[PDB]
């Protein structure tokens, strides 16, 4: 009832800009003093920029100056403007609102926005799916894509158990990332699945259907 | 000859 | 900027027992005037935002169990659980609100040990149409299995991997396999094998074929 949703990362370029925005719904919006925090890649969380119920507002010093933090109670939004993003400032952003009528306790939480600061270019993914008596298994393979992250879904999402998606992995600026999926023998190919994925700020969005290799040579 | 799917 | 540290680094718990976590300061949050501790816990679920567990370092945000408790004051504290659960398979983060900057602390990875079990493998050929861009790589995939400890494999010249986090449900790991390749070098070999070697295993787990177009 209390959510908070995260807009706008992505990927810079070093000493780039960079205007996130999360989108509170659920509360009396300008009772509460929100905040922002970030998750560097080596998974260490690290507090950001706080704002006061009364536009007070709070920096760590590796910011102070590029990053500056703004409310509009009107339309509850908050603001975190980066400018000037050095290397380290790759991580995961969460916004925060205030625990109660109160200071900057991270009390509710967003579900985290990622800026990623390499120069490398913004490139789509491509998509190879693995096909192949108890239960058979099936995977989807995205061999080049950058900048992370993508979204694995199968069968638009129909598909609960039985998957194992993994980690990307970077290489080369190119993250491969796999996924398994398993049913019975007698659900595929009786049933059609799909890989679907999708790769932000690329825009692109791909589904690849499962079929079976077949026999043809020449 | 896809060598059997499985 | 006070120093927060979260010790130990790992751990291995089982269902039931009890789990102390130790958040060491490098100043008070305790504050006379008040005699409040101003220090707050978390837990994080992998791949999800931290939940507020623990504040004041010891009042229960509302909807944590009960077998959550804090306790601790003043410069070393203490996050207290009674029964530990397979929902509670993720990492803790204690945190200070004294002054500027907020400060979190290390971390700690509690890996749940349970029992042993038997990784299922999986051996996929490349795509009909990954080679028909330039490229391919074969994927084998073991499932549902612990311990996390277990290498797998002659020519190893360039391949990747990828492990998942411990699965809140069962308890096991899973593992990828970028088994990358040149595409006419895939065919200047015919037979192409995974092989496991588990705590269990001690004869491996195999899965092969041969290379379609022979």
């Amino acid at each position: 009832e209390v959510q908070l949703q995260e807009s706008g990362g992505g990927l810079v370029k070093p000493g780039g800009s960079l205007k996130l925005s999360c989108a509170a719904s659920g509360f009396t919006f300008s009772t509460y003093a929100m905040s922002w925090v970030r998750q560097t890649p080596e998974k260490r969380l690290e507090w950001v920029a706080s704002i006061s119920t009364g536009d007070n507002t709070y920096y760590t010093d590796s910011v102070r100056g590029r990053f500056t933090i703004s409310r509009d109670n009107a339309r509850n939004i908050l603001y975190l403007q980066m400018s000037s993003l050095r290397s380290e400032d790759t991580a995961m952003y969460f916004c925060t609102r205030g625990r109660g009528d109160r200071g900057d306790l991270f009390g509710y939480w967003g579900q985290g926005t990622l800026v990623t600061v390499s120069s490398a270019k913004t490139t789509a993914p491509s998509v190879y799916p693995l096909a192949p008596g108890s239960s058979v298994t099936l995977g989807c393979l995205v061999k080049g894509y950058f900048p992370e992250p993508v979204t694995l879904t199968w069968n638009s999402g129909s598909l609960s158990s039985g998957v194992h998606t993994f980690p990307a992995v970077l290489q080369s600026d190119l993250y491969t990332l796999s996924s398994s999926v398993t049913v019975t023998s007698s659900t595929w190919p009786s049933q059609s699945i799909t890989c679907n994925v999708a790769h932000p700020a690329s825009s692109t969005k791909v589904d690849k259907k499962i079929e079976p290799r077949g026999p043809t040579i020449k | 000859p896809i060598y059997d799917i499985n | 900027d006070i120093v927060m540290s979260q010790s130990p680094s790992s751990l291995a718990v089982s269902v039931g027992e009890k789990v102390t976590m130790s958040c060491k300061s490098s100043q008070s949050l305790l504050y006379r005037g008040n005699q409040m501790n101003y220090l707050a816990w978390y837990q994080q679920k992998p791949g999800q935002s931290p939940k507020l567990l623990i504040y004041w370092a010891s009042t229960r945000e509302s909807g944590v169990p009960d077998r959550f408790t804090g306790s601790g004051s003043g410069t070393e504290f203490t996050l207290t659980i009674s029964s530990v659960k397979a929902e509670d398979l993720t990492v803790y983060y204690c945190q200070q609100y004294y002054t500027y900057p907020r400060t979190f602390g290390g971390g700690t990875k509690l890996e749940i040990k349970r029992a042993d079990a038997a990784p299922t493998v999986s051996i996929f050929p490349p795509s009909s149409e990954q080679l028909t861009s330039g490229g391919a790589s074969v994927v084998c995939f073991l499932n549902n299995f612990y311990p996390k400890d277990i290498n797998v494999k002659e020519r190893q010249n360039g391949v990747l991997n990828s492990w998942t986090d411990q699965d809140s449900k069962d308890s096991t790991y899973s593992m990828s396999s970028t088994l990358t390749l040149t595409k006419d070098e895939y065919e200047r070999h015919n037979s192409y094998t995974c092989e496991a070697t588990h705590k269990t295993s001690t004869s491996p787990i195999v899965k092969s074929f041969n290379r379609g177009e022979c």
